[PDB]
């Protein structure tokens, strides 16, 4: 991927909204850049609600390595349109914008596909109650009449 | 798994009324003479 550290999914969120691109003749600030790059560290620890959210693989950048921009994000190939897309419109207000209809789309659409595959694994049925006998079924043989095994 | 597997049965009742109907008449042996015989000629075979 192209795209590969905090500082590159800030540089594509500002590249959606127009602001600033490799093309264009003006570019923002590095003060700005490291406000994104902290939107983004805020907008993920939002999503990831500390193991009970979205998993993503995101990786958090630590005080002690000074520069949270360049530090690799961690994030698989299919969550990097998603998570730029929500940064986009996350950032658009500070620049007196509004992410467009298109974006604000893709951002939803990519917020959906990146939990569908833990949705579909969090989706488990509990284990029989308490109170439930296994049957003659399973009773016969081994005379086990109220374990349901969890094995499998 | 285990899941539940009950066992409901409808059948064990009919088995137990045709053995008790079975049982209520039972059936043996019973040697008579043939014909031109003796008349008692199957005492002794009917007592052992």
């Amino acid at each position: 991927m192209q795209i590969k550290t905090k500082g590159d999914l800030v540089r594509a969120a500002l590249r959606k909204l127009g602001v600033a691109s490799d093309a264009t003749l003006t570019d923002v600030e590095p003060q700005s850049m490291q406000d994104a790059v902290d939107d983004l560290e805020a907008m993920m620890a939002e999503w990831y609600q500390d193991g009970k959210g979205i998993i993503t693989g995101y990786v958090f950048s630590d005080d002690e390595n000074p520069p949270a921009e360049g530090d690799d994000h961690g994030l698989r190939s299919s969550a990097v349109s998603a998570v730029f897309h929500n940064l986009a419109c996350r950032i658009a207000p500070d620049y007196a914008l509004e992410a467009t209809a298109k974006i604000i789309a893709t951002a939803k659409y990519g917020k959906e596909l990146l939990y569908k595959q833990t949705a579909i694994s969090r989706a488990k049925r509990a284990p029989y109650p308490s109170r439930m006998p296994t049957g003659s079924g399973n009773s016969f043989a081994n005379l086990n009449e109220w374990h349901y095994f969890p094995g499998e | 798994t285990l899941q539940y597997r009950g066992q409901f049965d409808v059948v064990r009742p009919v088995v137990r009324k045709l053995v008790s109907e079975m049982r209520q008449n039972p059936i043996d042996v019973l040697y008579r003479p043939k014909d031109g015989a003796r008349p008692d000629a199957a005492d002794v075979l009917m007592g052992m």
